[PDB]
């Protein structure tokens, strides 16, 4: 979603949200990510203004104190940024690709089922459309936010095709935008 | 039991230092 993204050519503007809208977005974050609820006072303090950075193709980025927390496109689901996920890795269920696939997902490629079924990888049960944190064999931190395009049982069985859609990866255009300011 | 984690990001490639390997 951010492979050729950058502030100049993609960010139209940045609106500050009213209290009515913030409570609604928090509620949607709760519904999507149940375990985030006890941490929201910490991620989005009462005291701090909440902004949406509006981007081309109806991408919105939620920011607090200039830190990028979540993003969505249209009124689709929210996805954590990788920076937020690194601070709170438990927000998302995990899938672990084999180390050979690291180079390809860091260049923006979608995850193919052999990256998840080969030795060194770890595939965990997941329904299609689940937002997952992509971990890497031998690596402590997540490198990609993905969406299951086949269920994890299908990925084991079909074993060919896109298993996981690459949505956001380390040093993509979103990653490079460290803060909004 | 205490969060947020503070992950060290490399000062040149901006990645976690375990991913430096992948950035020239
Ligand atoms: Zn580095």
């Amino acid at each position: 979603m951010f492979k050729k993204f950058d502030e100049k050519e993609n960010v139209s503007n940045c609106i500050q949200l009213k209290t009515s809208v913030i409570k609604g977005i928090k509620n949607q974050l709760i519904e999507q990510f149940p375990g985030i609820e006890p941490w929201l006072n910490q991620i989005m303090p009462k005291k701090d203004p909440v902004k949406i950075v509006r981007c081309h193709e109806h991408i919105e980025i939620l920011t607090v104190n200039g830190e990028l927390l979540f993003f969505r496109q249209r009124e689709g689901p929210f996805y954590p940024t990788l920076r937020l996920l690194h601070k709170y890795p438990f927000i998302l269920p995990h899938q672990q690709v084999d180390k050979g696939a690291i180079k390809f997902v860091l260049s923006g490629a979608n995850i193919m089922c052999p990256g998840l079924t080969s030795p060194g990888a770890k595939l965990y049960p997941a329904a299609v459309d689940t937002i997952v944190a992509i971990m890497a064999e031998g690596k402590q931190h997540a490198l990609c936010v993905g969406v299951m395009k086949m269920s994890a049982e299908d990925i084991e069985k079909v074993n060919k095709g896109i298993g996981i859609e690459n949505i956001h990866y380390l040093n993509d255009g979103l990653w490079h935008m460290k803060t909004y300011k | 039991a205490d969060y947020p984690l503070r992950v060290l990001y490399c000062g040149v490639c901006s990645l976690p230092t375990e991913y430096c390997e992948y950035m020239p």
